C-alpha cells in the first residue's frame, strides 16, 4: 500500500477536508494522555540535565511542554485516524468492484468435513 | 569562521537538499546535489587543522565522483527515453550506476569506506550534521526511484552495510568510528526494505535521526571523543551517563525501547513478500551493533572507572551553553514504542 | 548567576500554553459540530 | 522524499524542460516531437504500471 | 486487570517521592498490599478463561504465576534492604525502580493476550535484571555474566519474532484465542521444521535447555540477591509458560521433533544433579538444582498430556519458592562470611539453630518431601512420562536418588560438624532473615493443602 | 625503582558495621531505632497478619467457580435416569452419528 | 544578552575597545622575590587590573562565596606538605604542580575574559609561561619522575597552544644568597626548608629557557631588586615601547570573537587537564572520587545550579 | 498534627488511589463489550419487570 499516488490528492496537505467526516479523538484518549506523559517526561529530563530541581524546578517550562506534545499528538492522531479510513475504504471499494477475484466462499460445517486425527501418545 | 557565513552556509546546505526534494527535473536535481556539496565543505574544516582538511578533502573526493556518475546515469536514461521527468529509469544499467552513484553518496557499502575516516577527522557537530542531515536527499531520490531498483544489488549492499558495520564497530576505541559504523548498519536496515515499503525507510530514517542527534548532544554535552575520555564523565555528570546508557540501548534495538519500532517493522513488512532468511540474517547481524553499544554501556555507566585529581576544578563550574532540543530527541529515541502506528500518517 | 524570575519569559510560556490550549478546545469542538452535521447525526 | 510545492502553489519550476514537445522557443519541433505527443497522451492518468504494459 | 497494574505502576512516584529513610518500608508495605490485591485472580473458571478485555486475559495457569510474581517483591525488598545500608538515597531509588519495572513487565507478560506483546515484554524483562547484574554486582565477571544472559537470550529469541511475524502473516491472527479455536495440523516440511524450532528455541533456551544452560551459573553467582531471587523464582519460568502457549499450533510435529530436547533434558538432569555433588560454591549448587528442575519441567512440558501439564505447572510454583528460599538462606551466609563457599564455614547449626531449621525445611522441600507440592509436580511428571514410555522411570530414578544425595550434602557441610575455630564475626541471626525465610516457606505449606489451585487449566 | 608501589589513591576498604553493637534488638532492619522497629511492624503486621490469614481464609472460601458440585450433581442425576430407563450409561460416541455426514469410499 | 554568536552579530565588537592601554603584562620574579609589589604598582599608575597570583583555592573565589572550599574537596595538596616532605610517598608534589598550573590557565582565561569584555588591561604574577620551571627544579633535585614531566609536557602543549602570549614580560633578577635571606626574615617555619640547590635550579631554569623562548615572541625587561623599587621607570619603560613582534597586531575581530568564547565557558578551558593518562601521583579510584565528589554535592551552594539553591536562600525557584 | 504530617505521609494515599482507578477503568474498558450482552444461546433471558441490562 503505497498512496503517495493516490487520485485526487493535494500535495501538502496534512489534513484534507473529507477528514472532518471523520469522528475526532477525544480529548481523553489515551494516546493522548501518553503524549502528555512524554512532555512531562522531557519536562523532567529537562530539569535534570540543567542541575535543577527534577521535579519542582520550572512548573511553566513543564506545562508548555505537555501542553505542546498534547497538541501535536492530537493532530497526529488525526492524520492517523484518516489515513486507515482511507486504506479500509480502498480496500473495500477494491473488493466490490472485482466480485470475481474474491469469492463467496461455501458454507461448510465439521460435521460433513474430514479433518486427519493425531493421537498424542 | 563569522557568524553570518556560518548560518550562510547552512542556509544553502539545507537550500541544496530542500531543492532535491521539491524538484522534478534531473537537472535541478543534481544541481541541489551540487548546492549541498559546495556548501558542506567549510562545515567540515569550521576548525582548521590538518585531520579536518583530509577529512574534507576526501568527502569531497567521494561525493565530487558520486555527481559525476549520477550524471552519467541521467545522460544515458535520456539517451534512451528523451524523459527529464524523475519517474521510472527507463533503462537497464543506467539504473545499476544510478544506484551506485547514490550508495555511495550515502555511504553504503561497499562504498562505505569514507564514511569512518571523514566523522573521525572532523568535529562532532560537523559529524552530527553529516550523519544526519546528509541522508536526507539521496534516501529521497531512491524512494522517488524505488520501483525502477533490481532488488537483488539492493539488497545486496544493504546486507554488506549491516555485516561491515557490524564487523567495523567491534574493534572501535574511538566514538566517532562507532558512530559511523552505526550509520553504516542503520543505513543497510534502510535501504534492505526500500524494495518493499519506502514508508518504513522513512520511518527507519526518522527514528534513526533522532537517536543519532540524541547521541551526538550527548557526546558534545560531555565533550569526549574516546571511550577513557567518556569514562571519565560518571565523576562529574552520572545522569548524563546513564541517559546515554539508556540511549545506547535504544540504539541496539532492545524492546521495549524505541529502536526496536523500526526493525520489528521491516522484519515484518519482509515477511509479508515471504522473506525470512534475509530479516534472520539481518537480525543476527545487529547483535554485533548490540555488542559493542553493551561495551561501549559497561564503560559508561554501569561500572566508575577511574578519575583525576584536576577534575576537581570541573566539579565548580557549570555548562554556559545548553542545548534545549536534548532533552525531547531522550524522550523520543526512548519511549516512542506505543505510538507505532502512527507511521499511517506516511511520515 | 544572581538573576530574579524573568516576568517575560513566564508571562510568554503561561500565554503560549494557555492559548494553544484554548484552541485546541475550539478546534475539538469545531471538529466535533462538523462531523455531526457531514454524517447527519445532530 | 518528493515534495511536489510546484503542483501545490502553481509556479512551474522546471516542469517547462521536462519533454521534448513542451514549448520550445519560436515552436521549432523536436525530431520526435509526434511518438512523444502519442505515447504521452495514450499513458495520462493510466498509472506506471498499466501504462507500462 | 488494570486494578493490579495501577498500583504496581504508582509505586514508582511513591518510592520516589518518599523520604529519605522511609523508602523500604512504604515499599514493602504497598507491595504486600498489590500481593493482596492479585489473590482476586485465583478464582478461576472450568470455562475459558477470565478475559478481562482485548488486552489481557487471566488463566490458572497464569493466575499461580501472577501472584508468584507479586509475592516476590516484599522478599526482594527485605533480602536487598542489608547490603544497601551503605548507598545513596538516589541509587536506592534506582534499585527500587528497576524492582518495580521488573515486576510491571512480568505482569504484562503473564497476562498478554496476544503473542506480539507477549514477545515484547518478554524482552522488555530482560533490560532491568541485566542492569541489575551488572551494576550492583560485587564480583568483575558480573560483566561477563551480563554479556552471556543478554545474548543466549537474544540469540534464541531473534527468530522467534520472524517466526511470529510468518505466523500471523499466514494465519492472520496472534490473538490466543483465535489460534486456540482454528488451530490446524502441520504438515512434516522442511519449512515446518525450521518454523518449529524457531517458535521452540527461543523458550527452551531460558528454562534453560541442558546444552544452553551456561548462562545461568554465571548470573545466578554474580546477581545480587534479589537479581537471584527474580532470576531463580519467575524468570525461568516464562519459558514453560511460553512453550505450553505455543505448543498448540505445533501439533502434530511435536512428536517428531521432540525426540532431541526430550534426551537432552532427560541426560542432562542427571547431568546437572550430578555436577551439583562436587561443587566449591553454594550459588553454583543452587543453579544447577534448578537447571535440573527446569529440566524436568522440560520433559513435561514436551510429553504434552494432561498430567504432565499440570505436574509442570506446580513443580514451577514449587521449585521458585524452594530456590528463592535456598538464595536467600545462602546470601544470609555471605553477608556473615563474605566468601560464599561451602566449605569454610562450617557447623553452624551449633551458633544458628532456627536459621539451621529454616536450612533443614529448604532442603526437604527441594528433595521433594510428601505431600508438599514439590513432589507433587514430581509425581505427575514422573507418571506421564512412564505412560509415554515404561523406560523413562530409571533415569527418573536416578535422578531423584541424586537429587536427595546433594540436598542433604548441602545440609551437612554447612550445617553439622565443627565450626571453624577462626571466624568470629558470626552474630545472631536478624528477626529480618527469620521473616523473610518463614514468609517464604509458609505459602509452600499451605498450598499442599490445596493442591488444585496451582495445577493449571488441565485440572 | 622510586615508583611508590601504589597504583592510585584510594580510599580504605571499611570494615563491616554491626547493627548490634551500637543498638540491642536492632532487628536487622535499620540503624534507626524508631525506623528499625516500625519496619519490623509494619512486615509482621502486613505480611502475616493481612495476607497469610486474611489471604489464605479468602483462598479457602473461594465459590464453586470450577462448578464441582455442580457436576457431580448433574452427574448423579444423569445416572439416576439412565439406570432407569435401562440405557447403557456413558455412550461411546461424544455427538450423534446421524447429524455426522461421512465420505462415501466407493474404492 | 550573555556574549555569544548574536551579540557580535548584532553590535558586539571588540576591536573598537582597544585603547592601545590594555597590554598584557606578567611579572615573573623567583622564591622571596618581590614580584607581587612591583606588579601591583604597576596596575595601580597603568590603570590595569591586578590579577593576585593564583593559589591552591583561587577557584574557590570564583566560583560560590569566594571562601575557599576544604583541602580534600579544592587540590587534594598541601604545599606545607611539600616543604616538609618533598620526597612524599604519596606523590604530592606532582599533584601540587598540575594543580597550580590548572589554576593558572583559569586565571589566565579569566583574566583574558575580562581584558576582551572590558579593554582594561591586566597585570599578572607567573602565569601558565614560566610555570614550568617549578616542575624542571622539582625534577633535577629528585622530587617527581619523569613520567610526571611528560604529562605536563603534554598537558601544556595541549592548553597553552590556544591562547596569546602576554605583551611584556617583566623579570626581576635577584641574588640566592639573598633571597636566602628573605627567606628566613621572612619567618614562616615551612620556608625555612628550602634548599639552595632547589632555588639555584628555578632561578637557572628561567634564564636558560624562559628569557630566550619569550624574547623571540615577547619584550623582556629584565630588572635587579634596586632599580625594581621605583615603578617611574618601569611604567615608563612599558609605555616608551610598542609591540609589534608578537601574535597581537595580526589579530582581528574575527580571532578575537573566537578567542572570547574560548575564554568564557571555563569548563573547555580545562577540558584537558583531565586527560585519561593513568599517573599515580594524580590518578583517584572509583570509590574515592565517588566519596568526595559526594561530600562536594552535600555543599550547602553546591546541589543544584547556582540560581536554584534553596537552603541558601535563593526563591522563586518553582518559576525560574 | 493535621497539615504537618500530611507532606510527610501523602505518599501512602497514591497506591489506593491507583487501584480504586484501575476498578473504574476495568469497568469502563468493560462497558465496550456489551455487543453480545442477553444474546449468548447458552444466556438468552426475558428481562425482568424493572431491569434493563443483564449485567453492568
Ligand atoms: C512502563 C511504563 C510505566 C513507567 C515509565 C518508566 C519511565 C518513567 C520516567 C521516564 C523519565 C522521567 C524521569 C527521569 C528524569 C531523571 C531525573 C532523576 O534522576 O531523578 C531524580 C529525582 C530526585 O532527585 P533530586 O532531589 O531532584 O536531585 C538529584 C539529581 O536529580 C540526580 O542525583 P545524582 O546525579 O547525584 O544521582 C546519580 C544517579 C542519577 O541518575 C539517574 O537517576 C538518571 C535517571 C534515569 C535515566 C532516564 C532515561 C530516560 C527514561 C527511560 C526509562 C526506561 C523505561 C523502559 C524499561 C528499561 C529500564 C531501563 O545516576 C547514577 O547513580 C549512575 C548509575 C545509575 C544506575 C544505572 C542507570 C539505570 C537508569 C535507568 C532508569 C529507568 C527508569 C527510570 C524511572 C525514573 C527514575 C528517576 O527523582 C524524582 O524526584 C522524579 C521521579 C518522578 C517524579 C514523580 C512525581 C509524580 C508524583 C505526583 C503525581 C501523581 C501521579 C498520578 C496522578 C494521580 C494521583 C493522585
Ligand atoms: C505431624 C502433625 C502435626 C500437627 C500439629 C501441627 C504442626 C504444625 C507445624 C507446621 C510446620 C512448622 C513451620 C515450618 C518451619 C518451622 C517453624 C518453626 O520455626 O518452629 C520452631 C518451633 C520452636 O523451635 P525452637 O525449639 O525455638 O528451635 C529449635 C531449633 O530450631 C531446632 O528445631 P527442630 O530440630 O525442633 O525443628 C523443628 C521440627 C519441625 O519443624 C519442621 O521441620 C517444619 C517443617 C516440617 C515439614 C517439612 C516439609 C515436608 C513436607 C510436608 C508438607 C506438609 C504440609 C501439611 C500442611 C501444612 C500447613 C502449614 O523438626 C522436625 O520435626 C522435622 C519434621 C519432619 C517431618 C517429616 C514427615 C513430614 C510429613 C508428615 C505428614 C504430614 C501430613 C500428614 C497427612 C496424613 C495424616 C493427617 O519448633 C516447632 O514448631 C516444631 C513444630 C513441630 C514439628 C512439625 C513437623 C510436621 C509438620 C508437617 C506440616 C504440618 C502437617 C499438618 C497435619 C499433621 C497431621
Ligand atoms: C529532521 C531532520 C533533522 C536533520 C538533522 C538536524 C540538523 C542540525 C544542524 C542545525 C544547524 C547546526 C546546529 O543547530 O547545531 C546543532 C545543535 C547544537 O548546537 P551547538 O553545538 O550548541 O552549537 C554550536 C554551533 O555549531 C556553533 O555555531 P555558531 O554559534 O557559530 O552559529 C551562530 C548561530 C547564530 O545565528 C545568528 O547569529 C543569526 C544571524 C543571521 C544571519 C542571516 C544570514 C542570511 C543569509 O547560527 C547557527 O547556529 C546556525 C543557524 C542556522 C539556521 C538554519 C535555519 O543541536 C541541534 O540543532 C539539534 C536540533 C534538533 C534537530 C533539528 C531540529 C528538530 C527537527
Ligand atoms: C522519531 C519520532 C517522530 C517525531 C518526528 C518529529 C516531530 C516534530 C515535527 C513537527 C510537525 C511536522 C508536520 C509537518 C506539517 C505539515 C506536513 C504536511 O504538509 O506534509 C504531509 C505529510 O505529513 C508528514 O509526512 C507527517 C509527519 C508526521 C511524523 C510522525 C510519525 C512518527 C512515526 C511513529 C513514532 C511515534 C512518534 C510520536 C512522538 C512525536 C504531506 O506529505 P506529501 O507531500 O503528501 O508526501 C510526502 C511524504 N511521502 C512521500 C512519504 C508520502
Ligand atoms: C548444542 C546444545 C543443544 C542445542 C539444541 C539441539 C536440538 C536441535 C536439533 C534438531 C533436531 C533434528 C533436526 C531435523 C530432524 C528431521 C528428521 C531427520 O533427522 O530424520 C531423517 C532425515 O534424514 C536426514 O536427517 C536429513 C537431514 C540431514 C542434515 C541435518 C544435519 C545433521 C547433523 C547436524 C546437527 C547440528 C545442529 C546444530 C546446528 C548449529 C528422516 O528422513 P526423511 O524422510 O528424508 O526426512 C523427513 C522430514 N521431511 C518429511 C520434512 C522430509
Ligand atoms: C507451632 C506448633 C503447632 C501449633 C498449631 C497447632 C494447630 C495445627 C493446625 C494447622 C494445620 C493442620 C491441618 C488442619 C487442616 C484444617 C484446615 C483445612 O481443612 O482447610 C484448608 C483450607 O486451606 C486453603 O484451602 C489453602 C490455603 C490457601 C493458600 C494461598 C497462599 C496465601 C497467599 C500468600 C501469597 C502466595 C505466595 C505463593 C504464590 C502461589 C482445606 O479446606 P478445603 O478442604 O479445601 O474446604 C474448606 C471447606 N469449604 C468446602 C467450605 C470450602
Ligand atoms: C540451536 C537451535 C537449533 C538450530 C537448528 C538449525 C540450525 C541451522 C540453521 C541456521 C540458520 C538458517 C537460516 C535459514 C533457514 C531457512 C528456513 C526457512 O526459510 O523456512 C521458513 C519457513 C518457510 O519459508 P517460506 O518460503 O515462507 O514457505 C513457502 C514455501 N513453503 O517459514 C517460517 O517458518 C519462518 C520462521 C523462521 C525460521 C527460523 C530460522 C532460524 C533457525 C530456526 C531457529 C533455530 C536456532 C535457534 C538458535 C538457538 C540459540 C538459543
Ligand atoms: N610553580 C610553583 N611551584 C611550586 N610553588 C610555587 C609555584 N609558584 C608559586 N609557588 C609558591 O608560591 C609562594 C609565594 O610566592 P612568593 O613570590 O615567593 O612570595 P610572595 O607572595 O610574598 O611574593 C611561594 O612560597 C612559592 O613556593
Amino acid at each position: 500500500t503505497m498512496m503517495s499516488g493516490r487520485p485526487g490528492r493535494v500535495p501538502l496537505q496534512f489534513l484534507p477536508n473529507e477528514a472532518r467526516s471523520l469522528p475526532p479523538p477525544k480529548l481523553t484518549d489515551p494516546r493522548l494522555v501518553y503524549m502528555g506523559f512524554l512532555g512531562y517526561c522531557s519536562g523532567l529530563i529537562d530539569n535534570a540535565i540543567r542541575r535543577r530541581p527534577v521535579v519542582s524546578a520550572g512548573l511553566h517550562r513543564q506545562l508548555l511542554y505537555v501542553t505542546s506534545f498534547v497538541f501535536f499528538g492530537y493532530y497526529l492522531l488525526k492524520r492517523q485516524d484518516y489515513m486507515y479510513a482511507l486504506r479500509d475504504h480502498d480496500m473495500f471499494a477494491y473488493v466490490k468492484s472485482h466480485p470475481e477475484d474474491f469469492p463467496e466462499k461455501d458454507k461448510k460445517t465439521y460435521g460433513e468435513i474430514l479433518e486427519e486425527f493425531h493421537p498424542v501418545r | 569562521m563569522n557568524p553570518i557565513i556560518y548560518t550562510t552556509l547552512i542556509m544553502t546546505v539545507m537550500s541544496g537538499t530542500m531543492l532535491v526534494m521539491i524538484s522534478s527535473h534531473w537537472l535541478l536535481i543534481w544541481i541541489g546535489f551540487e548546492m549541498n556539496l559546495l556548501a558542506m565543505i567549510p562545515v567540515l574544516m569550521k576548525n582548521f587543522n590538518p585531520r579536518a582538511t583530509e577529512a574534507a578533502t576526501k568527502y569531497f573526493l567521494t561525493q565530487a565522483t558520486a555527481s559525476m556518475m549520477l550524471m552519467m546515469a541521467i545522460i544515458i536514461n535520456l539517451l534512451y527515453s528523451g524523459q527529464w521527468t524523475i519517474t521510472k529509469m527507463f533503462n537497464p544499467v543506467a539504473m545499476t550506476m544510478m544506484t551506485m552513484a547514490l550508495a555511495m553518496k550515502l555511504g553504503l557499502s561497499p562504498f562505505h569506506f569514507w564514511v569512518p575516516e571523514v566523522t573521525q577527522g572532523i568535529s562532532l557537530q560537523a559529524g552530527l550534521l553529516l550523519l544526519t542531515w546528509q541522508k536526507l536527499a539521496p534516501l529521497s531520490v531512491l524512494c522517488q526511484i524505488s520501483q525502477s531498483i533490481n532488488p537483488n544489488l539492493m539488497l545486496t549492499m544493504a546486507m554488506l552495510s549491516i555485516l561491515i558495520g557490524g564487523w567495523g564497530g567491534l574493534n572501535q576505541t574511538q566514538l566517532r568510528k562507532i558512530m559511523a559504523y552505526s550509520s553504516i548498519a542503520h543505513m543497510g536496515w534502510m535501504t534492505a526494505v526500500l524494495p518493499y515499503n519506502t514508508t518504513m525507510t522513512i520511518l527507519n530514517l526518522l527514528i534513526y535521526i533522532t537517536m543519532t542527534l540524541a547521541m551526538f548532544m550527548l557526546l558534545i554535552h560531555s565533550s569526549a571523543t574516546t571511550t577513557l575520555s567518556l569514562s571519565h564523565t560518571w565523576n562529574k555528570m552520572p545522569v548524563i551517563t546513564s541517559l546515554m546508557m539508556v540511549t545506547l540501548l535504544s540504539m541496539g534495538g532492545l524492546p521495549p525501547l524505541s529502536g526496536f519500532m523500526p526493525k520489528w517493522m521491516i522484519i515484518q513488512e519482509m515477511t509479508k513478500n515471504e522473506s525470512i532468511i534475509m530479516p534472520t540474517l539481518m537480525a543476527m547481524t545487529a547483535l554485533l551493533n548490540l555488542y559493542f553499544y553493551m561495551r561501549l554501556a559497561y564503560s559508561s555507566s554501569l561500572t566508575m572507572f577511574p578519575s583525576t585529581n584536576n577534575m576537581k576544578m570541573k566539579w565548580q563550574f557549570e555548562h554556559t551553553k545548553q542545548m534545549k532540543l536534548l532533552p525531547t530527541m531522550i524522550v523520543l529515541s526512548t519511549l516512542v514504542l506505543p505510538m507505532t502506528p502512527a507511521l499511517s500518517s506516511l511520515n | 548567576p544572581h538573576g530574579s524570575p524573568d516576568w517575560l519569559k513566564v508571562g510568554l510560556t503561561l500565554g503560549t500554553s494557555v492559548f494553544l490550549w484554548i484552541y485546541l478546545i475550539k478546534q475539538h469542538k469545531e471538529d466535533v459540530l462538523e462531523y455531526k452535521r457531514r454524517n447527519g447525526l445532530e | 522524499p518528493f515534495f511536489d510545492v510546484q503542483k501545490r502553489l502553481g509556479l512551474d519550476l522546471d516542469r517547462w524542460m521536462t519533454i521534448q514537445s513542451a514549448e520550445q522557443p519560436h515552436k521549432i519541433p523536436g525530431r520526435c516531437h509526434a511518438f512523444e505527443k502519442e505515447w504521452i497522451e495514450c499513458a495520462h492518468g493510466i498509472g506506471g504500471i498499466r501504462a507500462e504494459k | 486487570m488494570l486494578k493490579i497494574i495501577i498500583p504496581t505502576t504508582m509505586l514508582l512516584p511513591m518510592t520516589w517521592m518518599s523520604k529519605h529513610n522511609m523508602i523500604w518500608i512504604n515499599a514493602t508495605v504497598h507491595s504486600l498490599l498489590i500481593s493482596l490485591i492479585s489473590l482476586s485472580l485465583l478464582n478461576q473458571l472450568g470455562e475459558n478463561s477470565l478475559n478481562f478485555s482485548l488486552t489481557f486475559f487471566s488463566d490458572s495457569l497464569s493466575a499461580p504465576l501472577l501472584v508468584l510474581t507479586t509475592w516476590l517483591l516484599p522478599l526482594m525488598l527485605m533480602a536487598s534492604q542489608s547490603h544497601l545500608s551503605k548507598e545513596t538515597t538516589t541509587r536506592k531509588k534506582l534499585y527500587i525502580t528497576m524492582l518495580i519495572l521488573l515486576q510491571l513487565f512480568l505482569i504484562m507478560t503473564f497476562t498478554a493476550t496476544e503473542l506480539i506483546l507477549f514477545y515484547i515484554l518478554f524482552e522488555a524483562t530482560l533490560v532491568p535484571t541485566l542492569i541489575i547484574i551488572t551494576r550492583w554486582g560485587n564480583q568483575t565477571e558480573r560483566l561477563n555474566a551480563g554479556l552471556y544472559f543478554l545474548f543466549y537470550t537474544l540469540a534464541g529469541s531473534l527468530p522467534l519474532l520472524v517466526a511470529l511475524v510468518y505466523i500471523q502473516n499466514t494465519t492472520g491472527s496472534l490473538n490466543f484465542l483465535i489460534i486456540h479455536y482454528w488451530s490446524h495440523p502441520l504438515s512434516n516440511s522442511w519449512s515446518n521444521i525450521f518454523m518449529w524450532l524457531a517458535c521452540i528455541m527461543a523458550f527452551m533456551v531460558k528454562m534453560p535447555l541442558y546444552g544452553l544452560h551456561l548462562w545461568l551459573p554465571k548470573a545466578h553467582v554474580e546477581a545480587p540477591i534479589a537479581g537471584s531471587m527474580v532470576l531463580a523464582a519467575v524468570l525461568l519460568k516464562l519459558g514453560g509458560y511460553g512453550m505450553m502457549r505455543i505448543t498448540t499450533i505445533l501439533n502434530p510435529l511435536t512428536n517428531y521433533m521432540a525426540y532431541p530436547f526430550l534426551m537432552l533434558s532427560m541426560w542432562g538432569m542427571i547431568m546437572t544433579s550430578s555436577i551439583c555433588l562436587r561443587q566449591t560454591d553454594l550459588k553454583s549448587l543452587i543453579a544447577y538444582s534448578s537447571v535440573s528442575h527446569m529440566a524436568l519441567v522440560i520433559v513435561a512440558i514436551m510429553i504434552q498430556t494432561p498430567w504432565s501439564f499440570m505436574g509442570a505447572t506446580a513443580l514451577m510454583i514449587a521449585h521458585g519458592l524452594t530456590s528463592s528460599m535456598l538464595f536467600c538462606l545462602a546470601n544470609t551466609n555471605y553477608e556473615r562470611v563474605h566468601s560464599r563457599t561451602m566449605i569454610l564455614a562450617r557447623g553452624l547449626q551449633t551458633l544458628l539453630p532456627l536459621m539451621a531449621t529454616w536450612w533443614l525445611v529448604a532442603s526437604l522441600t527441594n528433595l521433594a518431601l510428601p505431600p508438599s507440592i514439590n513432589l507433587i509436580g514430581e509425581l505427575f511428571i514422573i507418571t506421564a512420562s512412564f505412560s509415554w514410555s515404561n523406560i523413562t522411570i530409571i533415569l527418573m530414578g536416578m535422578n531423584m536418588m541424586i537429587t536427595a544425595l546433594y540436598s542433604l550434602y548441602m545440609l551437612i557441610t554447612t550445617q553439622r560438624g565443627k565450626y571453624t575455630h577462626h571466624i568470629n564475626n558470626i552474630k545472631p541471626s536478624f528477626t529480618r532473615e527469620n521473616a523473610l525465610m518463614a514468609l517464604h516457606i509458609l505459602p509452600l505449606l499451605l498450598l499442599t493443602l490445596n493442591p488444585k489451585m496451582i495445577l493449571g487449566p488441565l485440572y | 625503582p622510586p615508583e611508590p608501589t601504589i597504583r592510585l589513591q584510594e580510599d580504605p576498604d571499611p570494615e563491616d558495621e554491626n547493627l548490634y553493637e551500637k543498638n540491642p534488638d536492632s532487628h536487622g532492619y535499620d540503624k534507626d531505632p524508631i525506623v528499625d522497629l516500625w519496619n519490623m511492624r509494619v512486615v509482621f503486621f502486613f505480611g502475616f497478619s493481612i495476607v497469610l490469614v486474611l489471604g489464605s481464609t479468602f483462598v479457602a472460601y473461594l465459590p464453586d467457580y470450577r462448578m464441582q458440585e455442580w457436576a457431580r450433581r448433574e452427574a448423579e442425576r444423569l445416572v439416576k435416569y439412565r439406570e432407569a430407563n435401562g440405557l447403557p450409561l456413558m455412550e461411546s460416541n461424544c455427538f450423534d452419528p446421524n447429524k455426522i455426514q461421512l465420505p462415501e469410499d466407493e474404492d | 544578552l550573555q556574549y555569544g554568536p548574536l551579540a557580535f552579530v548584532l553590535g558586539e565588537r571588540t576591536t573598537r575597545k582597544l585603547t592601545e592601554t590594555s597590554k598584557v603584562i606578567t611579572v615573573d620574579g623567583n622564591i622571596c622575590s618581590g614580584k607581587g609589589r612591583l606588579a601591583r604598582e604597576i596596575a595601580e599608575k597603568l590603570g590595569l587590573r591586578h590579577f593576585p597570583e593564583a593559589g591552591i583555592h583561587y577557584a574557590d573565589s570564583t566560583t560560590g562565596d569566594g571562601k575557599p572550599l576544604d583541602v580534600q574537596l579544592s587540590g587534594n595538596c598541601s604545599l606545607e606538605k611539600f616543604y616538609d616532605d618533598p620526597k612524599s610517598n604519596d606523590g604530592n608534589s606532582y599533584r601540587l604542580q598540575s594543580w597550580l598550573y590548572a589554576s593558572r590557565l583559569l586565571q589566565y582565561a579569566d583574566a583574558l575574559e575580562h581584558l576582551l569584555s572590558t579593554g582594561q588591561g591586566v597585570v599578572l604574577e607567573r602565569s601558565i609561561y614560566s610555570d614550568f620551571v617549578f616542575l624542571e627544579a622539582m625534577y633535577r633535585q629528585g622530587f617527581i619522575r619523569k613520567q610526571c614531566v611528560e604529562h605536563y609536557n603534554e598537558v601544556k602543549k595541549v592548553t597553552a597552544c590556544e591562547y596569546l602570549p602576554p605583551h611584556v614580560v617583566v623579570y626581576v633578577d635577584v641574588p640566592v644568597p639573598e633571597i636566602q635571606s628573605r627567606i628566613q626574615k621572612k619567618g614562616n617555619p615551612h620556608e625555612m626548608k628550602i634548599t639552595a640547590a632547589y632555588l639555584q635550579d628555578i632561578e637557572n631554569a628561567y634564564k636558560k629557557t624562559f628569557l630566550p623562548e619569550m624574547s623571540e615572541k615577547c619584550e623582556v625587561l629584565q630588572y635587579s631588586a634596586r632599580e625594581a623599587e621605583d615603578a617611574e621607570k618601569v611604567v615608563e619603560d612599558i609605555e616608551y615601547l610598542k609591540c609589534d613582534k608578537g601574535p597581537w597586531p595580526d589579530q582581528d575581530d574575527r580571532t578575537f570573537h573566537r578567542l572570547r568564547m574560548l575564554v568564557q565557558n571555563k569548563l573547555e578551558v580545562l577540558n584537558y587537564t583531565t586527560i585519561p593518562v593513568y599517573l599515580p601521583e594524580i590518578t583517584i579510584g572509583a570509590h574515592q572520587s565517588d566519596r568526595v565528589f559526594q561530600k562536594f554535592t552535600e555543599l550547602p551552594g553546591r546541589k543544584y545550579s547556582p540560581g536554584y539553591n534553596e537552603d541558601v536562600g535563593d526563591k522563586w525557584i518553582w518559576l525560574k | 498534627n493535621v497539615l504537618q504530617i500530611v507532606r510527610d505521609h501523602w505518599v501512602h494515599i497514591l497506591v489506593p488511589v491507583g487501584f480504586v482507578f484501575g476498578c473504574y477503568l476495568d469497568r469502563r474498558s468493560d462497558e465496550k463489550l456489551t455487543a453480545f450482552r442477553n444474546k449468548s444461546l447458552l444466556f438468552k433471558r426475558e428481562l425482568r419487570p424493572n431491569e434493563e441490562v443483564t449485567w453492568k
